[PDB]
């Protein structure tokens, strides 16, 4: 009945969305995991959920999800949507690759997932996917290459930004966008986690390559605690 | 029955169709031009059926113009060779079997030049030279005999000639005018047609 | 193809040959005819050799999952209604002459399957063309109420009747014996098909080969 | 709120009652129907002075001797006036004639009181179609106008007003005409958008015209035939 | 507001749109049927408005299977669309199984369409009350009563409309169970005349031994002969 | 399947769905073009990419196929799904009669498409506002603004973004005669439009010219510097 | 007043609360009157002209081969109604090739219009229709109502302020079922002059008549042919 | 917003639409008490006529599933006719589709699965019936189950349904801590005790499986006779 | 028929109502604890019905999806045994395409797949069953939990359903990593035993483990048999 519906898909009469920026809200509650790219290649860099023992091992973790052999993804929000999406798009990356024999360069991926994104944002009377998830890949088109979207539909290149509470505008003072040389973008990246830790309670990943061929690396154990002692002060 | 033929230079590929567009006991306009332009540096060919070549190849073309004007870039002619491979793959069986076999020149600039070739059954393979038609039959081993890996532009273009003048002797259909284009490292560039 | 199955006092007793010949030539010389559907029904197959396969695959899991969801051991009689009904609306476009056979909580029988859909409660049957190389053998010496071991020694009897005159045979009889408590899946029961023997060696060493070009590549590091 | 397909404590739907308001707002288009032709003018309201006034689209023509004058909410008649001429053209194809001005006007009113939100597939209309148009044509019966509303309700008419001049320009229509045309129809029409003058002083830059004589097809008139009759007032 | 709506429940358990549907009942007129053991009469009221309409300007003894009838109380367009998708109902059985429909099965299948059309919020219920009545040549008088509530009773002389409070009362003190039907078509009036308390231009029809599992508008003579049980 | 009518007549004949997404064009970016008589031109005062942005992806100016060309204004991810079907459309126009596709009839098809979401059942009509530019076989170079009415213009200026009123009242005032000529008195009148608006174009404004069905080319920062050079010294 | 999202709803006494508003919503329609005799039945409509001046919207409508309606309510939803009827009596012209019978055309209209009545948002069809025709008995004629339920009646008026036209029609039914054309239909037309507001004629613009009956076709009678009948001077 | 008024969650837990249904099957009250025996589950159930004006043979609730499984059921007896064609839709597609007629506990289980995606779903009541439902399978002995209008299906020995279920369920549970082929001082006694009638043997159906016999059997008012003047100890 | 429109949403904080609702008819339900052991887990949990009155061989909440993997819940009756007939479905859709048994991992995949839709999709409410997985999966044993949201995560000990928050401390407390059989069993009994209200009844408790053959409800005459060696 008209009576109990929710009305998602109606503009308010300030014209925003009601229903897409309470999905901006619900990031500011759980959401890590900023993504530095270098003239080599580009890392996420993550947080897990809390300190409670009793979690025995992840394969990948909750954060870092694997889509190709030279793209992943980093997701905010609520999780049990975008876990959907992320096997939804992995679907997408497959079939470019039955379409084209390509390794689907990154930005048709962020286009495709935005596309359906939207729709869900569009019409169906639906929720829409409460998750501002990001992407790392690489094509022979463009060189290193992250996007950042969210549940509004709109993307970018977003060349060091960060997703979840306690908003990155201390990169967009300390970021060299010239040249960044990928050990110090990790150096940046306990910084910023420093200031917002060891594998218990973080979960850095890197990308990177090896002639030719991407290598998508989840940074084990004990690199963790080389880079925590890879301060003295910050 | 008509006639399509293409050699991979080291840095070019070259193109050639027989100008003739025939019916059942008489031949139409000759030119009607069998190569359709793609996007800037892959370029298709079509024969087979009268009536799945100027509408097949064209819907390819479509979908790659689609796809430059699309996402900025172009397609390399590999992405483009494995589509309408599929395209025509995943048309074959099902309702309406798009009876084409097609050349596809082309090149990617940070590869070398590329010239795909299927049948009807939509398998493909590349090749350093590739025929079609029935005239497929009596020129291919002149391109077995005179082609080196390495060939210069004249040479190949040469060499066109001798393969379209022994397809003037013995092949018993009247193709007297046939269409050359090289497609090289600036872009589509046609030579002159080649006539008797 | 050549398939029996019989029952006895305590349960049944299936049996196949194992060879798979299309066209006029043996593919694989060693391939189970005997399938799982169930801890207490084997079922067999004949016919085409992909079917049959998916058939029993089919029915297998959805059986299982039907004895899990009612939490008893499933009966045999809804596997001879599931293959019955599910393999007659697709008109006999599958050939699948398979037979199955159980014990179960009413008694242990077993069923013949038909690629049409027609079913037979039997005491003995045989599926395939080596239904007539092992159906004579089920007419001489044949009893009812009859004991495991003999019965054993009769399907074994059987399929190597199948054996030795018809072109479906094959290289060895492996048999099922499904009881009241105890099933025994053995695989080969006999093997009357030896492969004889070679006569010298043939071969030179880093000889013998026209190599173009070769290529290594590592794997680990 | 309530729903497309209620009935209102006035007495008819709520949708429709809206949908006689929007027409109201947007500009005003006159048409009359005269024993030698039709004529039909609307003033389409340019907003700024920057710009392109000879593309915006308010007198229409359905086919060659049926041309339509739409006014209210513009460019929710798109898919009427596409359904009127696929609709003309499909009674000329299977019938090989001319048409009436009732099939069209009976075949687009059909379209109005038709929508509604659990229905068939969703490329049914929500909304009625907020837009009050007049198709002036001419037949073998004679020439004539049809209003119609949003309603789906249409009538002959020899003399109608629409948009937000629908009572003092149809009151002063209701009483200078009678006759004929003579050619001083469209002059003594054109004088009652002169009285309704809104913005500018009715110039061959703000008010389109266009006539459907029989001996012709259409006339949609052009710029110096426009100040040609501007200057005779 | 637990109310308006068929798939919501009160705060005890009364499903509001199915009571508001029975009131619906309850504003219209009578039509009661009595069992006896040569079949099942029924007789409704009329309560003609004007002069305007002629003689069965709207019919309420509808038939449905050339056996089964169709006394009705409620709105005449739900009356009238059940009565008809019941004649396709023993359509499908006649068509189906070949037997000519048991009158328990219909009223069974009838009763459960009208009850599963009140479990939706996209549709209301029925504001009908109706009731069959037959016998084939071995089943007994059978008639049922359906309410909008979807159930449905075997009765011997149930009444539905709005004076059925005072319309039980008679049919009960009138001897029930071994008289010919001929005598209670004639003593229908008395009911109807009785329960009328304000032109009650009434209507029977029945199914019968004089009939063999039919039904007729009376023939046409009781109407000149209940209409002498004026000044009873 | 969700088939609630959203946008629907209100009293006094308000259809207030649509001007919802009027507000939702009045709070987007400031897009403006200018039908310079040989040349058309844009212009979309864009935020801080600079700081991290990528300017390859905050493209406000898209283009079609080759020379018709859009500046949407407003919730720039629903713009995108009419990017895709204009292009997709376009193409199959390019296959029936095959011309260089005239401005008029893509503009009518994205007005013809927004107005079919003012009409389908639940899908809310788009808070987009386009600026279709280009030329046809003879020159010609019509510009056209539509709207989330799905009515479009064939005017001159349309400076449909969210400061814009002021500045098509500038063009109002300053477009007669004076920029008829190739390029720089337009391209001068479109930067000086737009810093009327917020400040300097080595940080926020960005172009696109078309000329004459060829050449469809941005404006680098460094290049934009010369033109807003001789602007600052007027 | 929660009983206004309304055709699925019950009003706590009986009432279905908008269908018989419906029923307010031909009261508020023209007013016309039909009638039978013994041989041939009629039917009498005035016209209303809230224009200029009009065929006024012409009301009794051509459906069939001899079974003729008049409409008074919705014109657009009456229309719709009379493509219905008007298709399946030609449906039955085509299969069973007799004349449809007048009462089974109206109980499977009495049908048609009732799943409106039944389903969700779903008005029903706000027209009274007072049809009439000449099956292989007497000439009948139905008022039917959005409440889909039709009445066998005979000599019956609908519409604006008809209840006067009624208690003139109902005392005088006595010379009915004889009275044949000339002097029936002047009876009709001094039956319909009184919903008329006092003020003197019944002119040949605003009234059209239709003749059904024996020997026959439902025929028409518009603003020349209704001349003839002319009678009457109250 | 709607937690009374849609099958959702409230706070706390709790949707409030199945203890509203729960309060459904409570309107009237004919209540029925099963029994159970070693070898015989017999069924009991109260059944009053109002007014000796019903047929008092078509008013039961006793309903017949198939030649094993016999069901009664107190709910709302508008909803207990769609829940019990269903069951029996469910028990001859089980036999049509897996072979042997259905045992009675899945059969309980998929009509509480049904009932399930009634209180699962929105757009749908869950209707107000609770399945008190006997048989006998081949393993084990008789059984009897009762799916609620949730879907929670338990597998009882003897529960009650209807009006009065709490002093039925403890009387039953005062008198089966003691240890009943006959049932006689069980079956009738849990009703005479808790509600204080006697009967005579009108009101009161019964129906019986064995296992000697495992057809459902409904008795008449000889044999109950029988068995209420077997109450005179 | 149908309403293509989600009942669950957004709040105006951000975070969805329908959900912290079902975990809230979670956090009500009857208490089960779940042990990741160094071979084999154990899933205990408690079945106090109204009275003794009912078979307690008759319903189950440990029960196995078909080759090796069970699941137990805490929260809503029937919308578990939902989950269970599609998990059971999933898991035979995998098994008859890649002729093994399911992986823990996937089959907790797809039972959060399914899930999911259900805070989605057109008037229907979500599950409100936060039900918990086992599985031997080659190697070493797996343990994951399903929220009714669709989230799920992997670890050593859990608990669920009532006063859960001393389950997790406890468990917290008394878990070792080596600690493998029957004492994992130990401490989920004396897990229960935390609360039960009262007695410690073998009829009102059922475990059950994954001892690398096959996952298996233990017989009633083995927990009272535990439940003598307290």
């Amino acid at each position: 009945s008209r009576r109990y519906d929710s009305r998602t898909t109606i503009f308010s009469p300030e014209g925003r969305l009601y229903q897409v920026e309470y999905a901006m809200e619900a990031i500011g509650h759980a959401g890590t995991c900023l993504g530095i790219l270098a003239n080599d290649g580009v890392l996420l860099a993550a947080e897990r959920r809390n300190i409670h023992k009793l979690l025995d091992e992840v394969f990948f973790s909750e954060k870092i999800y694997k889509l190709n052999e030279d793209m992943a993804c980093s997701v905010a929000g609520i999780t049990s949507d975008a876990n959907v999406l992320t096997n939804e798009l992995r679907l997408i990356a497959q079939r470019y690759l039955l379409q084209y024999q390509e390794p689907i360069p990154c930005e048709q991926l962020v286009t495709a997932l935005c596309d359906i994104k939207q729709a869900y944002t569009q019409f169906g009377g639906k929720r829409p996917f409460g998750v501002s998830l990001l992407y790392i890949g690489w094509d022979k088109h463009y060189g290193f290459q992250l996007y950042q979207s969210d549940p509004s539909g709109n993307y970018g290149g977003w060349k060091a930004t960060c997703i979840g509470n306690n908003s990155v505008s201390m990169l967009k003072q300390d970021y060299k966008e010239g040249e960044m040389t990928l050990k110090s973008a990790l150096a940046l990246a306990i910084k910023v986690l420093n200031k917002t830790l060891s594998a218990e309670k973080v979960e850095i990943a890197t990308l990177t390559r090896e002639n030719g061929k991407t290598v998508i690396r989840v940074l084990k154990q004990k690199e963790v605690e080389q880079l925590i002692k890879k301060h003295e002060e910050e | 029955m008509e006639y399509l033929i293409g050699i991979q230079g080291p840095d070019y590929v070259l193109v050639a169709s027989d100008r003739v567009a025939a019916s059942n006991i008489v031949q139409m306009k000759d030119d009607h031009d069998k190569m359709f332009k793609m996007s800037e540096k892959i370029l298709l060919l079509c024969v087979g059926e009268a009536g799945d070549t100027v509408q097949f190849a064209e819907y390819i073309q479509k979908n790659v113009q689609l796809y430059k004007m699309r996402n900025g870039y172009e397609l390399s002619p590999t992405a483009a060779a494995n589509f309408t491979r599929r395209n025509l793959a995943d048309c074959l069986r099902s309702r309406t079997p798009y009876h084409v076999n097609l050349l596809l020149a082309g090149y990617d600039e940070h590869e070398g030049p590329a010239l795909y070739y299927m049948d009807y059954l939509a398998a493909l393979a590349k090749a350093p030279f590739a025929a079609h038609g029935y005239g497929a039959f009596l020129t291919l081993s002149i391109l077995d005999r005179y082609y080196t890996p390495t060939i210069s532009r004249e040479r190949a273009v040469e060499l066109l000639r001798k393969c379209l003048e022994e397809l003037q002797k013995r092949f018993i259909l009247n193709l007297p005018t046939f269409s050359v284009r090289v497609i090289d490292k600036d872009g589509i560039h046609n030579l002159e047609n080649i006539a008797f | 193809t050549t398939i029996a199955g019989v029952v006895y006092k305590d349960g049944i007793v299936l049996g196949a040959d194992t060879r798979a010949t299309e066209g006029m030539v043996v593919a694989d010389k060693n391939c189970s005819k005997i399938h799982f559907i169930s801890p207490n029904i084997y079922c067999c197959g004949a016919g085409t050799a992909a079917d049959t396969d998916m058939t029993t695959q089919l029915i297998s899991s959805n059986l299982e999952l039907h004895s899990l969801s009612t939490g008893r051991l499933p009966r045999v009689v809804t596997a001879n209604r599931m293959l019955k009904q599910m393999l007659f609306r697709y008109q006999g476009y599958i050939g699948a002459a398979l037979v199955l056979g159980g014990v179960d909580v009413t008694g242990p029988h077993l069923y013949s399957i038909y690629p049409h859909g027609s079913t037979d409660k039997l005491p003995y049957v045989t599926m395939g063309s080596g239904s007539l190389a092992a159906m004579a053998v089920f007419e001489d010496k044949f009893r009812p109420d009859m004991e495991e071991e003999e019965a054993k020694n009769l399907v074994s009897e059987a399929i190597a009747a199948g054996i030795f005159n018809d072109l479906g045979s094959g290289s060895n009889i492996d048999l099922c014996v499904i009881s009241k408590n105890k099933l025994d899946f053995l695989r080969p029961y006999t093997v009357p098909n030896k492969k004889g023997t070679r006569l010298g060696r043939y071969r030179c060493e880093k000889g013998t080969t026209a190599v173009l070009t070769e290529k290594i590549t590592p794997l680990e590091i | 709120d309530r729903g497309v397909n209620t009935f209102s404590p006035e007495g008819r739907l709520f949708q429709v009652e809206y949908a006689i308001e929007a027409i109201k707002l947007g500009s005003t288009a006159i048409g009359i129907q005269t024993s030698e032709g039709v004529c039909l003018a609307v003033e389409k309201r340019i907003t700024s002075p920057l710009m392109e006034p000879s593309s915006i689209e308010k007198i229409v023509e359905i086919d060659a001797h049926i041309g339509c004058a739409m006014s209210g909410l513009i460019a929710d008649a798109k898919t009427l006036i596409d359904k009127a001429r696929v609709e003309t053209q499909n009674h000329w194809f299977t019938y090989n004639e001319t048409m009436t001005v009732e099939s069209v006007t009976q075949a687009v009113s059909n379209l109005a009181l038709q929508f509604g939100e659990e229905d068939a597939d969703p490329g049914a209309m929500s909304r009625p179609f907020g837009v009050a148009l007049l198709f002036g044509g001419v037949d073998e019966k004679g020439p004539q106008l049809f209003h119609m509303d949003p309603s789906g309700t249409f009538v002959q008419c020899d003399a109608r007003a629409i948009g937000s001049a629908s009572e003092g320009a149809q009151s002063s229509l209701q009483e200078v005409y009678h006759k004929s045309m003579t050619l001083k129809e469209a002059i003594k029409s054109s004088l009652i958008i002169l009285k309704q003058v809104m913005e500018e002083k009715l110039n061959a830059t703000n008010i389109e015209l266009a006539t459907v004589q029989p001996g012709q097809n259409f006339h949609m008139f052009t710029k110096e035939e426009l100040e040609e009759v501007i200057k005779d007032i | 507001g637990y109310d308006l709506s068929a798939s919501t429940f009160s705060p005890d358990g009364r499903v509001f749109q199915v009571e508001y549907a029975m009131k619906a009942v309850e504003n219209s007129s009578t039509a009661i049927g009595i069992r006896c053991k040569d079949g099942v009469v029924f007789g409704v009221e009329k309560l003609v408005l004007s002069k305007l309409y002629e003689e069965g300007s709207n019919k309420r003894l509808f038939n449905v299977d050339r056996h089964v009838g169709m006394a009705v109380a409620g709105l005449l367009a739900d009356a009238r669309s059940l009565a008809d998708i019941a004649r396709e109902e023993a359509s499908n059985f006649r068509s189906n199984f070949g037997y000519n429909i048991p009158l328990k099965h219909l009223a069974d299948r009838v009763a459960m369409y009208v009850h599963a059309y009140t479990l939706y919020s996209a549709v209301r219920p029925f504001g009908c009350s109706f009731m069959l009545g037959s016998y084939s040549v071995n089943d007994g008088a059978q008639l049922y009563m359906i309410d909008p509530s979807g159930v449905s009773y075997g009765y011997w002389g149930c009444a539905i409309g709005k004076a059925r409070q005072a319309a039980k009362t008679e049919i009960e003190k009138l001897q029930m169970k071994e008289m010919t039907c001929r005598d209670i078509v004639k003593e229908v009036a008395k009911i109807i005349y009785i329960v009328h308390d304000e032109a009650f231009e009434l209507e029977l029809s029945w199914v019968g031994e004089l009939t063999n599992g039919r039904h007729e508008i009376v023939p046409k003579d009781i109407r000149e002969e209940a209409e002498k049980y004026a000044k009873e | 399947s969700y088939d609630r009518a959203i946008t629907v007549f209100s009293p006094d004949g308000h259809l207030f769905q649509v001007e919802y997404a009027q507000e939702a064009v009045k709070k987007g970016s400031t897009a403006v073009g200018v039908r310079g008589r040989d040349i058309v031109v844009l212009g979309v005062e864009k935020a801080s990419v600079a700081k991290l942005q990528d300017e390859r992806t905050v493209r406000k100016i898209c283009a079609l196929d080759d020379n018709v060309c859009m500046a949407f204004a407003g919730l720039t991810a629903d713009a995108r799904i009419v990017i895709n079907r204009a292009r997709v459309e376009c193409q199959s126009h390019r296959l029936t009669v095959e011309d260089p596709v005239t401005v008029e009839y893509i503009t009518r098809y994205i007005a013809s498409l927004k107005q079919r979401y003012t009409q389908s059942n639940g899908r809310r009509p788009f808070g987009i506002s386009a600026l279709i530019v280009g030329f046809d076989f003879d020159g010609t170079p019509r510009l056209y603004q539509t709207d989330p009415s799905g009515t479009y213009h064939a005017w001159k200026a349309n400076a449909i973004g969210r400061g814009a009123k002021s500045v098509r009242e500038f063009l109002e005032k300053n477009y007669t005669d004076d920029a008829i000529e190739t390029d720089d008195l337009t391209i001068k009148l479109v930067i000086k439009a737009l810093l009327e608006v917020v400040e300097s174009g080595g940080k926020n404004i960005e172009l696109a010219v078309m000329r004459r069905d060829q050449s469809l080319k941005i404006l680098n920062p460094e290049e934009i510097e010369k033109y807003v050079a001789e602007i600052e010294k007027e | 007043n929660q009983y206004d999202n309304d055709v699925t709803v019950w009003s706590p006494q009986g009432r279905i609360h908008q269908i018989e508003y419906a029923m307010e919503a031909v009261k508020q329609g023209s007013a016309t009157v039909g009638l039978k005799s013994k041989t041939h039945a009629v039917l009498v409509a005035l016209k209303r002209a809230q224009s200029e001046l009009a065929a006024h919207q012409k009301k009794i409508l051509h459906v069939d081969n001899h079974i003729g309606i008049s409409i008074a309510g919705l014109t657009a939803d009456a229309r719709l109604l009379c493509n219905f009827m008007r298709q399946e009596c030609l449906d039955s012209r085509f299969v069973f090739d007799r004349p449809l019978p007048v009462s089974r055309l109206v109980s499977l209209i009495g049908s048609k219009t009732q799943i409106p009545t039944q389903r969700y948002g779903r008005r029903p069809y706000g027209v009274g229709l007072l049809i009439a025709g000449y099956d292989d008995m007497g000439p009948h004629i139905f008022q039917t109502c959005p409440s889909a339920n039709y009445f066998d009646c005979r000599a019956m008026s609908i519409g604006a302020r008809s209840q006067s036209a009624r208690t003139y029609l109902e005392r005088h039914m006595s010379e009915f079922m004889e009275c044949n054309l000339d002097e029936l239909v002047k009876h009709g037309l001094r039956a319909l002059r009184e919903t008329l507001p006092a003020e003197q004629d019944l002119t040949t613009k605003n009234v059209s008549i239709g003749i059904v009956g024996k020997d026959l076709e439902f025929t028409i009678y518009d603003d020349d042919d209704v001349s003839p009948f002319l009678d009457g001077l109250e | 917003g709607f937690d009374r008024h849609i099958t959702i969650f409230s706070p706390e837990g709790r949707l409030y639409q199945v203890e509203y249904a729960f309060k459904a099957i409570n309107q009237g009250g004919l209540t029925s008490v099963a029994v159970r025996g070693k070898d015989c589950a017999v069924i009991v159930t109260q059944k009053k006529v109002p007014d000796k004006l019903l047929d008092s043979s078509t008013v039961t609730h006793l309903f017949k599933i198939t030649e094993n499984i016999g069901c009664v059921m107190t709910g709302m007896t508008a909803d207990s006719r769609s829940q019990v064609q269903r069951a029996r839709y469910e028990a001859a597609n089980w036999k049509y589709k897996y072979g042997y007629e259905i045992p009675v506990d899945m059969l309980c289980k998929r009509i509480a699965d049904i009932s399930q995606v009634y209180t699962q779903n929105a757009e749908m009541r869950p209707l107000g019936c609770c399945m008190i439902l006997i048989g006998i399978d081949e393993e084990q002995g008789p059984q009897v189950y009762k799916c609620d209008p949730a879907g929670y299906y338990c597998g009882f020995k003897a529960t009650a349904a209807g009006v009065k279920q709490t002093e039925s369920t403890s009387f039953l549970e005062k008198k089966v801590k003691k240890k009943f082929e006959q049932t006689v001082e069980t079956a009738i006694t849990c009703l005479s005790t808790v509600l204080s009638i006697d009967f005579k043997p009108s009101e009161i159906e019964v129906g019986v499986v064995t296992v000697e016999n495992p057809k459902f059997r409904i008795l008449t008012e000889a044999e109950i006779d029988a068995h209420l003047v077997a109450l005179a100890e | 028929r149908g309403y293509s429109f989600s009942l669950t949403t957004f709040s105006p904080s951000g975070k969805l109502v329908q959900i912290e609702y079902a975990l809230a008819a979670v956090a009500g339900g009857a208490p089960s604890v779940g042990i990741k052991a160094a071979n084999g887990v154990v899933l205990a949990t408690e079945k106090k019905q109204k009275s003794i009155l009912y078979d307690e061989r008759s319903v189950h909440k440990v029960e196995p999806i078909t080759k090796h993997i069970g699941l137990v819940y805490s929260g809503m009756g029937p919308d578990y045994r939902v989950l269970v007939h599609r998990a059971r479905k999933l898991a035979q859709q995998y098994y008859l395409v890649y002729q093994e048994p399911i992986p823990t991992a996937q089959l907790v995949q797809r039972v959060a797949s399914v899930m999911q839709e259900y805070t989605q999709s057109g008037g229907v409410r979500p599950f409100g069953v936060s039900l918990l997985i086992c599985g031997w999966n080659e190697g070493r044993p797996y343990l994951f939990q399903s929220d009714p949201s669709g989230a799920y995560f992997a670890w050593k000990a859990t608990a669920m359903g009532k006063n859960y928050v001393n389950g997790k401390t406890f468990l917290e407390k008394r878990y070792n990593e080596d600690l493998e059989l029957e004492d994992a069993i130990h401490t989920a009994i004396l897990t229960l035993k935390e609360s039960f209200e009262g007695q410690m009844t073998e009829d009102n408790i059922e475990v059950g483990i994954c001892n690398e053959a096959g996952f298996r409800r233990l017989t009633p005459t083995e927990v009272k048999d535990y439940l003598a060696a307290i």
